[PDB]
RNA sequence: GAAUUUGGACAAACUUGGUCAUUUAGAGGAACUAAAAGUCGUAACAAGGUUUCCGUAGGUGAACCUGCGGAAGGAUCAUU
RNA sequence: ACCCACUCGGCACCUUACGAGAAAUCAAAGUCUUUGGGUUCUGGGGGGAGUAUGGUCGCAAGGCUGAAACUUAAAGGAAUUG
RNA sequence: GGACUUUUACUUUGAAAAAAUUAGAGUGUUCAAAGCAGGCGUAUUGCUCGAAUAUAUUAGCAUGGAAUAAUAGAAUAGGACG
RNA sequence: UAUCUGGUUGAUCCUGCCAGUAGUCAUAUGCUUGUCUCAAAGAUUAAGCCAUGCAUGUCUAAGUAUAAGCAAUUUAUACAGUGAAACUGCGAAUGGCUCAUUAAAUCAGUUAUCGUUUAUUUGAUAGUUCCUUUACUACAUGGUAUAACUGUGGUAAUUCUAGAGCUAAUACAUGCUUAAAAUCUCGACCCUUUGGAAGAGAUGUAUUUAUUAGAUAAAAAAUCAAUGUCUUCGGACUCUUUGAUGAUUCAUAAUAACUUUUCGAAUCGCAUGGCCUUGUGCUGGCGAUGGUUCAUUCAAAUUUCUGCCCUAUCAACUUUCGAUGGUAGGAUAGUGGCCUACCAUGGUUUCAACGGGUAACGGGGAAUAAGGGUUCGAUUCCGGAGAGGGAGCCUGAGAAACGGCUACCA
């Protein structure tokens, strides 16, 4: 099947190789995952030395971290929006790492009244003194803040859904996030 | 290739075995084990050859099987186990332990020792690391794992085993002065008193070995097993001593006697 | 050099794992991740405080200084952040007594901390594998 | 399979097949001595040249050389052994040019014949 | 949960053209060979009876012949 | 412009061999079994044969490059006596 | 641990270059090719020496020398000590 | 063991070459042949094709036996003696054979994995899991099928199998039971403002993601933000805690979560002992097998540097569609143009690229050698490749396996 050696393609200085030890098991590869949206359909692979692998498919949510407060979420995943590595893929909706996506952030919206309470765009004694303490982290950043009003936060897959059979990823933020929104927009 | 190999061709053994080239094609392949490949006494080869107590392969099997030989307390009844460096090979028969001690030439030299002593091990250590829910722990030269050791017991440190519960006793750190023990190399089966050794950041620290006839020589520090301090050591060294005599002073020194 | 404009690749480019917080608020804005390879090689200053990122690079990247050391005069400058070094030596012919001028070229990564141009005496270390052809990575210029 | 068995020549043949001044040498040697073949001359001769060959290594290397005393004392004593070299003459340098009968004097056919009991080295 | 089936990668095998070594063809054409006695002349070896030879060109049954330029391996180390 | 002595460079000649060579001869063809100053090119029995073949240059004549199969103890560099 | 560090070729020494094979130490196959055995006692209980050593270009590693042969620096001084 | 001799002439000074001479783990052949030891042997041409018969199976005290098998019971009315068959577990990836392919390829010496997998050995190593977890519950141990077997058949034929009926597990598939202590979260309420609470949940390991610690060459002061364990609330201020490498995002630990949910023993043989509130009550040894992770060992994969025969009547090659590098991603057990998208135009070469030939597997080595060398190495050891030619793949730790399977070609 698909090889991963050297034996084939030309050396360095052009040089055709002869056809020496033909395809071992060791070097072999497989198929993509082409992970798409809902359905979940998982399908375990089985490996070298046993460790079977997860190849993930029609995949529906995903455990999104939010690094500015240290928090994670499982939460809806909407779509893909940018992708480095090709266009063809956001057009199909397909996700891997490094897949820029969207993610329906309710649960943040909820965390966020229930730690802070403050507000979202725009009781008991207990409940003040725990957001009193947490004061001066209301004011996280505007371009997110914009972002939950629309229910469509930002979000990049740090996960390899064809290796693990999770799509796992942290919401944009800082400037990095800036770097993508002017792509985003650049139409 | 295709897959590990599950025999070993004669002349293809080591050669301490003193295995003849003849009488048989083939030689017995160490098992999998707490010593590697090369480095390896298996107790067919000692049981047949180095005592003469067993004549076939047959009857090597049979005095295992009634749990005679063990090996560092444990029975291990295998034909070909693997047995290295200063392990403790007791017979609970005929009242008799032997300890694996290199010679002169470095060859495996069939070594007594008294009941008393011979219910511990040297152990030089490999590495020390910290493993799962931080527990410290160290790895002997035959891969024995000891949780909860001294703080200061630090790489190439040589750590003395109970033998009996898998804790240690005593340990010797590795510094200038220290009578150490050259185990692999072109001088392998010497006793030295480590005298100074040279850094070499990047790879393969070297080390000046003196003897006690002062003549020194350099060894890898993978080769060298420090046995304790200057002078009296912590384990009954072999006839020879590890002197390196020449081989000129050799036949003058068997003629003396004959 | 000229910082070759960081960000004018298609994705991200940052340190993995280096966390930039925007909550609070110091000086150096851009945190960054430096190493020092060992073996008696100084990490330049232009790796401590400059912009790139350079994954394969010894002092700020995921890869590792281990192995062969060599030495050898760079004789190409052309490609994106690797160049190739020239590297001379004599084969001894037993039969005639006497030498061989022969040569090896090297194909080595060179990071932006560096600035070399052809005719450069550079001495490079080995790493994993960096391409199809690459295992070394420029660690030190002797020339200029 | 099993280990190769060593096996080596004991003998080699002279360059000149036919030459008179060593034919009728050989006769002599296999005359008095009783040797039914040629061959015995020339195994003779070949640890012979094999003794020569060793000990002109030996006298190349520098005195006082710790191989050069070894292996010349084991040739020198090993020879005595046999007899084919006398005590007197343990200088590693009459070795060279010992003789090519005196090994030949030492076989047990001579000695048979020496010690009396044989009236004659064909008997 | 079998048959069956969509798309894909691996890709045997086959057809069509380009490029890589050994064998048919002698109906043929023009070189060496091997040679106890062939034929025609007599080209070279002596000033070989026109010195020889080289290059180039032309001619001729065959060696060869001629022009031009060159050489001495010539038959001249030499005409104050 | 001649004469004498000397000198630097050059085309040559005369004598001799301590030297070389296979001799003929050679102040270079010497300083080489006492075998090494640097460097370029060419040769490996005589023929087949500067032929065959493939390139390449030329308008052409041909030049440059360049084998094999096969054949076989048989012409001189040099001197000596007739 | 600290900032600097002119780079080479060359040569010494050391570690590594499996076993068998090569040279070679000792030793009963009756000699020898071989083989690594064996030898020694009151032979009733048993004791013990061996199964060496050398060679192994080149490349890599460590290390001393620094003659020989290269290499770089202070010349419209942006040179050194400070 | 640094040696030569014959052959061009009437006679000669002389690399010629021819011939002779010696050796060959270099073959073949001819003639001949008494003994002892030792021993290569369908390599060369055809990695051409093969009848036939063998060359991989395997069990203990310790996985499963109602043989409608064999003997004796009297230790047993459930079983435990032997044991065909079959299920299960391992093995069959070793060995052995050959050298076709293969020319920076294999291979040799020498490096790395801080760039990975590793059945089997060996040492360590799971108190945490009844899930709305106060009746959901068997935890003195729970569910199903089925082989072997009985019976009914199909064909000329295969180590072909169908239908009907049982029965087991270390088969398959579920599944609970063992202390605490401590920390976090939520949080009733008194209500203080200096604030404390009843109560609930979580905190093993395995996967994935994000964040944090994993420091450390020297010594003293200024106050601002609030005192910060205890206060004479003046502030004494320390104890605070950190391993390894030449080097790390390393080991390890901490937080938030995630998982279609891994493991955390429903297994087997022998001995049967102590304690009482004498109940088939509670404790209790020697083992075997299995099991997550770590280390070890047997390994594997990739990889550093240098080294290979002959040819220019091969001088330029590679990049159409990968050729060189970058970024990102997929894939792999992993690095890597290994593959994909985009980008740049690179990379090798008279120090002989690329191409072509090899009656080329490479080495350890063999023959002959004064010294330098020449020729050979299919072949007893090491590494590689192959099972008529290719390709593909299941199982398994390990095969692109061929005395395993599928397809095409012959
Ligand atoms: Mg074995
Ligand atoms: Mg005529
Ligand atoms: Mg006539
Ligand atoms: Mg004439
Ligand atoms: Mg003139
Ligand atoms: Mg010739
Ligand atoms: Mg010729
Ligand atoms: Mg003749
Ligand atoms: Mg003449
Ligand atoms: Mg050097
Ligand atoms: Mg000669
Ligand atoms: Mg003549
Ligand atoms: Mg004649
Ligand atoms: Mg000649
Ligand atoms: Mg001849
Ligand atoms: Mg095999
Ligand atoms: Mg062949
Ligand atoms: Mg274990
Ligand atoms: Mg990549
Ligand atoms: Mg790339
Ligand atoms: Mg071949
Ligand atoms: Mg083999
Ligand atoms: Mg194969
Ligand atoms: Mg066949
Ligand atoms: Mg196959
Ligand atoms: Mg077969």
């Amino acid at each position: 099947g698909i090889s991963r050696d050297s034996r084939h393609k030309r050396s360095a200085t052009g040089a055709k190789r002869a056809q020496f030890r033909k395809k071992r098991k060791f070097e072999l590869g497989r198929q993509p995952a082409n992970t798409k949206i809902g359905a979940k359909r998982i399908h375990s692979v089985r490996t070298r030395g046993g460790n079977k692998k997860y190849r993930a498919l029609r995949i529906e949510t995903g455990n999104f971290s939010w690094a500015s407060e240290g928090i994670s979420k499982k939460t809806r995943i909407a779509g893909v929006v940018y992708h480095p590595s090709n266009n063809e893929l956001v057009r199909t909706n397909t996700l891997t790492k490094a897949a820029i996506v969207q993610i329906d952030a309710t649960p943040f919206r909820q965390w966020f009244e229930a730690h802070y309470g403050q507000t979202l765009g725009k009781k008991s004694k207990n409940a003040e003194r725990k957001w009193a303490a947490r004061a001066a982290s209301a004011k996280i950043e505007s371009s997110v803040e914009s972002q939950f009003s629309a229910g469509r936060l930002y979000a990049c897959i740090s996960s390899r859904p064809g290796q693990s059979g999770r799509c796992d990823g942290y919401i944009l933020e800082g400037e990095e996030l800036a770097f993508y929104l002017r792509r985003l927009t650049a139409k | 290739a295709r897959g590990p190999k599950k025999h070993l061709k004669r002349l293809a053994a080591p050669h301490h075995w003193l295995l003849d080239k003849l009488s048989g094609c083939y030689a017995p392949r160490p098992s999998a084990g707490p010593h590697k490949l090369r480095e390896s006494l298996p107790l067919i080869v000692f049981l047949r050859n180095r005592l003469k107590y067993a004549l076939n392969g047959r009857e090597v099997k049979a005095i295992l099987m009634q749990r005679h030989v063990k090996v560092d307390g444990k029975v291990r009844t295998d034909t070909t186990y693997p047995a290295g460096f200063m392990d403790v090979i007791t017979l609970d028969a005929t009242n008799e332990n032997f300890r694996l001690v290199y010679d002169v030439k470095g060859r495996f030299a069939v070594h007594r020792i008294t009941d008393e002593e011979a219910s511990y091990k040297l152990g030089k250590v490999k590495k020390v690391q910290l493993g799962k829910k931080g527990v410290p722990y160290v790895v002997t030269h035959d891969g024995r794992t000891i949780r909860y050791p001294d703080p200061n017991i630090k790489v190439n440190d040589t750590v003395k085993i109970d033998l009996a519960s898998g804790k240690i006793t005593d340990f010797i750190k590795f510094d200038a002065g220290k009578l150490v023990y050259v185990t692999g190399g072109r001088n392998l089966g010497r006793i030295g008193t480590i005298v100074h050794k040279e850094r070499h950041d990047g790879g393969f620290d070297l080390v000046h070995i003196k003897d006690s006839l002062d003549n020194t020589f350099v060894t890898r520090l993978n080769n060298v097993f420090v046995i304790g301090e200057q002078g009296k050591p912590y384990i009954s060294l072999p006839k020879g001593k590890g002197i390196k005599l020449s081989i000129a002073e050799e036949r003058d020194r068997r003629r003396a006697q004959q | 050099s000229t910082e070759l404009t960081v960000q004018s690749e298609r994705a991200f480019q940052k340190q993995p794992h280096i966390f930039n917080n925007p909550k609070v608020k110091t000086s150096k804005r851009t945190k960054r991740w430096y190493k020092n390879a060992g073996l008696g090689f100084k990490t330049p200053k232009t790796a401590i405080e400059g912009s790139y990122i350079d994954k394969k690079c010894p002092f700020t990247g995921l890869v590792s200084i281990r192995g062969k050391i060599l030495t050898g005069t760079v004789v190409s400058t052309k490609m994106h952040r690797t160049i190739v070094i020239r590297r001379a030596y004599l084969h001894y012919i037993p039969k005639y007594n006497r030498y061989e001028k022969r040569h090896k070229n090297v194909p080595v990564h060179v990071s932006p901390a560096f600035r070399v141009q052809v005719g450069d005496i550079v001495t490079v270390g080995q790493c994993r594998p960096i391409s199809k052809t690459v295992r070394f990575n420029v660690v030190k210029v002797s020339a200029a | 399979p099993r280990a190769p068995r060593t096996y080596s020549k004991t003998y080699s043949t002279p360059k000149r097949p036919y030459e008179s001044s060593r034919l009728d040498a050989e006769l002599k040697l296999a005359g008095e001595f009783g040797l039914k073949n040629k061959k015995e001359i020339y195994r003779i001769s070949f640890q012979l040249s094999k003794i020569r060959r060793a000990a002109r290594d030996l006298l190349t290397r520098d005195e006082k050389d710790p191989k050069r005393l070894f292996e010349g004392n084991a040739l020198i004593r090993r020879l005595v052994r046999v007899g084919v070299l006398s005590e007197d003459k343990k200088k590693l340098d009459y070795v060279l040019a010992l003789k090519v009968e005196d090994f030949l004097e030492r076989r047990l056919q001579t000695q048979v014949y020496k010690l009396g009991l044989a009236k004659s080295v064909h008997h």
